[PDB]
């Protein structure tokens, strides 16, 4: 009778686990080949040119990687599927709440973004690639239920694109019990408890898959060590003590990544205005993303030749590591900011022992990465705003923690890998807004329970302090 | 038989105490112009050798808390993987891998050409610096591991104190006086959406 | 300046070599039969003062990435703490600690007493383990620490040779024999549910 | 307006936490050190007898101080307040589903179980003294609102003592959210946001008294190191890996946990029957508890006395160790299962290194302590049956963990202290059967996330295998 149809449900539900699971872990490798190819390409030019003049041609490699990656993916993304840009995460959202905007049930918006997002972080963009993740996981749900049965139901589908999302969070942050309670707070019309279960298994499902599809491409199956695309984990040293000493200190931290995110909102509402009345043709958007990355390369590059910070390579600190002015011997240390990927210069804010960072260099660096993701985010690319909005609070909260480590004589409890871990909190519950998930997802991927209370005040206190200025991002591009 | 020791173990024990007293005199006669994998490899086979003459003995190891050869032991092991004093012999032991002794004695000539009194013995360093790159790819080849994994550690430490010869003493790098096509590159660039959202707005 | 050194810190770092040679030595020589910090306390009293000779210079302690000298002095450290010797003497140093100097006078004495050849040697022995839990005790008044804390390494080894001499192999404990009233009380108070149980069955 | 009344709410939940954590602090320092008291006049009495003859004047005194002891307990629970027998979770639980037993809106009850949990661990019964923290919080709640408004109402009180419930298991287990999640397992008859952030408010606000008092119990004010009653905190060494190859051997242990559970509740079962049908009367029942106390006593001093097993000591292994029939310096180790509380020898059980139990003393210890503790929890005093069933479920995960230990060739994931976590939440599932509150529980306590699924699976195999032969212990008491 009725068990045939829950057999059903189950099965697809496990069957969209897998293929977010897969594509999730092709998004990795492509990526992971690709920009390192790209990087190559530039060091080996850079060291190139570093003397006998030149170092121009250099820049203008850069500029030019970076503006044909993106040229690629703005006319993938522009012309053909107008609404495969952005996150996503908004239009899923309003999804689950219920109303439905057109072109998310074709699988042509699931290879634009898909492509868009691998062309994107390739490019050089302030971009991280797990925001569109929970969108991709939404429409291989939603197209499963469909055709080219009892499944093209709206109450089927939409808790089907509810276990999409749910095992998007969980391929995308290593998050299975954050993926859960983010399916929950959207949509959360009942309280189905064989629903929930269904959400988790779908969750677990994908986790497991991507742990086990980027082992195998790595060397042991055996090892499953790679729950996500960002894993910042091991956070159980002596750094993880939380103390009454810092609790007034992590409440004021949580306004000021209120404040900085209200600053973020409200300069790309009036950069989106912008965009919406005059930037609105199909090839001024394309020019328009081809110029933001251009300039990405060369403010990047601009840091980079004008910086004197020189520190020798510490045995995994930079991936792709070069000397323009330092001494032989020593590497060039903003350039480890630019060529890292973003998933791995907050792992490594979170890490490094304190007095690895010159205050000036991060702090230029985070001025420059503040102002190029906010410019980032409103455009015609397949782009997240999660780890760009990760990285400028691990910067900041890294400044907040050498501070802290100034003004007392190197406490040991002002260590500034827990300040970056808890900027990077409040920053992205600044810009994004999300309760309870960020709680979820930041006590899972760091697998740490006593970072659950000081994390969940960080974020109430963001965005209260937040809305108090202006909407969400994720709330305020469903008011354009 | 308790307190006390049968003879020939205490033998063993004062010839194991006579090897490593003369590990640590080497360890530190050679502590900071590092010479530490090369006058104290055969050494520390002596002493590795003796270790392994006592663990055929029961007594020794682990009949009290301590267990003091048995840390020593331990700790000259820590202090050899530490240095990577692999890298200075030969996968079959006790000589001094061919690759390193041409380092050594290239270190030795561009001292001795570092001798001679600016800027004149400057290919014999190029030839160093990338002899010492060289030997740090062939250590992730052959053996395999992270990149910028530690190499043997007085060649380390000859190349550490070239470097900080050439580069904080000399003071000679030869700088790129190239600022001004990056300048005029970048404020073309940075000028460019300024033009473009102008332009975009006056349309 | 850079690759050779300063000739009154090279006699500095010789110095320190020659100490520390004789200071291994001194630990491997009384390794097993335990005299840790009955003979090497001021050899290493020796090495501390020459290290802290050394940091009064700059050269000999982080100019290389290994710090042969540093992590010398701190595996003599670690040697040191884990033995705890700080019991061995007393709290101004190089004196023997006159807690101590008893219990190796009985401690002796003991042991000449059971060189006469069964159970004849035992009040001796009484006042030996009287004596060490009286210095267990007190070494958690005046060093506050948990319970059952390690004492100094040579007196808590002379406790477990005569431990071992009393018990493994003398094989002297006489024993309780007092079996049959345990049982007998034991069998009445495993019947006591049996009689209540049925009891208040037939009730 | 409403404004007001919300604050008048979230005040009486502030000091619904504040009194059940000096209540919870009160227990532990008076039970501190009246066993302190007690076993070392034990020790001091042993250690007379040890030599000498006598050492039967040993096992009478041993007998009649745990007879004494209940013998106060059990005149103050069977003659005075004959419902404050027992953990008190199955009325609770049944509270908070509907139905109300008499005689829990006394302040009478709150003195009659915080008294008898005193005498009942103090008395040396198998007693678990977290048990009843839940009730004990539970009546303080409800008393807090009465009189000798608005607040009279049955909906209004029955949200107060589900927040005095959960402050009671957060103040028991060390866990917050825990508690929060233990609340709305029970009585979810809506999801009112607000109330869940009161029942949060309480439950932090009752773990952070705990510490502040017990903390400055200890030396440091500044310390705050022990987070509830039960505290075996701090897996996070190369022991908390769970691997691919130990999912199916945890769903085993579930299976073994299940069945061992349903043989505590069918052999516990049939001896409350026994007792509703003839040992009903008080007297009756006061002397039964004085026999069981005196049972477990010489059944204590049988196994002691015994053994043969004997291990020096570490540092902090043994609490008031004995030395009966060992050499001079080396210690019993059966008598370190005996005289060490029993939130003690948990942490024991999952810290050792392997190779420090032996499989002969654990597996007596565990036969025996399981018989015991089904016998002693129908019992006419004031009770708890976690730490028992935490207490057998270690210990027997720990003899699986030396078998896995011996059957492979000591391998690094075959670690006993891992296996004896697992086994401790299988029993505890198997005893009890609450499903998700544990895995917050158990996730919360040892500060590890990674044994979030695990352990979930593990309880999911525990209730179910039980379920197919017989109800759960705090379902079964509201059938008699
Ligand atoms: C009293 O004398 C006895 C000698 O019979 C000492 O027992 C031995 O103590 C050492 C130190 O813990 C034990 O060594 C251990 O070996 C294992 C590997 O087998 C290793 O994993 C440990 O870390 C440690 O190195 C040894 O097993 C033990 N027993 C025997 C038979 O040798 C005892 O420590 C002495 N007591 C004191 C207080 O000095
Ligand atoms: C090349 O030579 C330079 C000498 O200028 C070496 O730099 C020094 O290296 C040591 C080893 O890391 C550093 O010591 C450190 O000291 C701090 C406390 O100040 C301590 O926390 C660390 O654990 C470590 O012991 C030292 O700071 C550093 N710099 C100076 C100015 O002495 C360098 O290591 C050499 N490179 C190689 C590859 O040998
Ligand atoms: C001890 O070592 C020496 C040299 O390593 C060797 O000649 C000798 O045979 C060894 N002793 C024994 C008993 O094997
Ligand atoms: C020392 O030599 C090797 C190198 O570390 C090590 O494998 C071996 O076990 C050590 N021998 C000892 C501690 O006796
Ligand atoms: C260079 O090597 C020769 C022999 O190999 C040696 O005599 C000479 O002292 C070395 N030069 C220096 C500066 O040590
Ligand atoms: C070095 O140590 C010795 C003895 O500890 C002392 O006499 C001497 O003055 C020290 N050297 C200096 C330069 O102080
Ligand atoms: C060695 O001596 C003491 C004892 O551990 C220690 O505090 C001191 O810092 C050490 N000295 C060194 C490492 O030079
Ligand atoms: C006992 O002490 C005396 C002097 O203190 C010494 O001559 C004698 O050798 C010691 N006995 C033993 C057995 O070492």
């Amino acid at each position: 009778a009725f068990r045939t149809v829950e057999i059903k449900r189950w099965v697809i539900c496990a069957l969209i686990g897998i293929l977010t699971g897969l594509v999730a872990c092709f998004i990795d490798i492509v990526v992971e080949n690709l920009a390192g190819l790209k990087y190559r390409v530039i060091k080996g030019n850079i060291d190139k040119f570093t003397e006998k003049g030149g170092l121009s041609f250099s820049l203008l490699l850069w500029a030019t990687l970076n503006a044909a990656f993106v040229l690629v993916g703005s006319v993938i993304v522009a012309f053909i599927e107008p609404v495969a840009a952005g996150s996503g995460i908004p239009q899923i959202k309003c999804f689950l709440n219920g109303v439905k905007i057109p072109h998310v049930v074709r699988l042509k918006t699931l290879v634009i973004k898909v492509s868009g997002v691998i062309l994107s972080v390739v490019g050089g963009l302030a971009v991280g690639k797990e925001g569109p993740m929970i969108h991709s996981g939404s429409v291989i749900a939603a197209g499963i239920s469909q055709g080219r049965e009892y499944f093209r139901r709206d109450t089927e589908k939409r808790d089907f694109v509810s276990a999409g999302a749910a095992a998007g969070v969980s391929a995308a942050f290593g998050a299975p019990v954050g993926g859960v309670l983010f399916s929950l707070e959207e949509g959360a019309s009942f309280w189905n408890q064989f629903l929930t279960w269904r959400i988790f298994f779908a969750s677990m499902i994908s986790t497991f898959t991507l742990n086990f599809v980027l082992s195998i491409y790595h060397g042991n199956m055996w090892d499953l060590s790679s729950p996500g695309l960002i894993n910042f984990g091991r956070f159980d040293s002596e750094k993880m003590a939380y103390t009454i000493h810092e609790i007034p200190v992590f409440i004021a931290m949580g306004v000021v990544g209120g404040v900085l995110g209200a600053v973020f909102n409200a300069l790309n509402y009036w950069l989106t205005m912008f965009r919406i009345r005059y930037i609105h043709r199909p090839c001024l958007q394309v020019i328009e993303a081809v110029l933001v990355a251009a300039v990405t390369a060369t403010v990047a590059f601009v840091l980079i030749y004008s910086s004197r910070d020189c520190q020798p390579l510490q045995g995994g600190s930079m991936s792709y590591p070069l000397q323009l002015f330092c001494a032989d011997g020593e590497y060039n240390s903003m350039a480890a900011a630019f060529f890292n990927t973003p998933e791995k210069s907050v792992v490594s804010l979170f890490h490094d022992p304190p007095g690895s960072y010159n205050p000036l260099t991060l702090g230029l660096f985070t001025l420059v990465y503040f102002f190029l993701a906010c410019w980032t985010y409103g455009l015609t690319v397949s782009a997240g705003v999660f780890i760009p909005s990760l990285l400028i609070g691990a910067a900041w909260g890294r400044l907040f923690g050498i501070s802290l480590s100034y003004l007392t004589g190197a406490a040991i409890w002002a260590d500034p890998g827990k300040y970056a871990l808890m900027g990077a909190a409040a920053q992205l519950g600044g810009i994004v807004r999300m309760t309870l998930s960020l709680t979820v997802i930041m006590m899972e991927a760091t697998s740490n329970v006593t970072y659950g209370f000081p994390i969940m005040l960080v974020l109430m206190t963001a965005k209260i302090v937040g809305d108090v200025f202006i909407e969400g991002l994720y709330d305020m591009h469903i008011q354009l | 038989d308790l307190p006390d020791l049968d003879p020939e173990c205490r033998e063993l024990l004062l010839d194991f105490a006579n090897s490593s007293a003369e590990l640590t005199g080497c360890l530190v006669r050679s502590a900071r112009p590092v010479r530490l994998c090369q006058t104290c490899y055969p050494l520390f086979q002596q002493v590795v050798s003796k270790m392994d003459n006592i663990s055929r003995a029961r007594s020794l190891l682990m009949a009290d808390r301590m267990q003091i050869v048995v840390i020593l032991s331990e700790f000259f092991n820590t202090t050899w993987q530490e240095a990577n004093c692999a890298n200075c012999l030969t996968n079959n032991s006790e000589e001094l891998s061919n690759s390193t002794v041409y380092f050594l004695n290239l270190f030795n000539h561009t001292l001795t050409c570092f001798e001679h009194n600016c800027k004149n013995c400057r290919e014999a360093y190029k030839t160093l610096s990338s002899l010492y790159s060289e030997m740090q790819k062939m250590n992730e080849l052959e053996n395999k591991a992270e990149p910028g994994t530690h190499l043997c550690i007085d060649v380390e430490d000859a190349m550490n104190i070239t470097r900080k010869l050439w580069s904080r003493t000399f003071n000679c790098s030869v700088p790129c006086s190239d600022t001004v096509p990056v300048i005029a590159v970048s404020v073309f660039i940075l000028f460019l959406p300024v033009v473009f959202y102008l332009s975009s707005f006056l349309h």
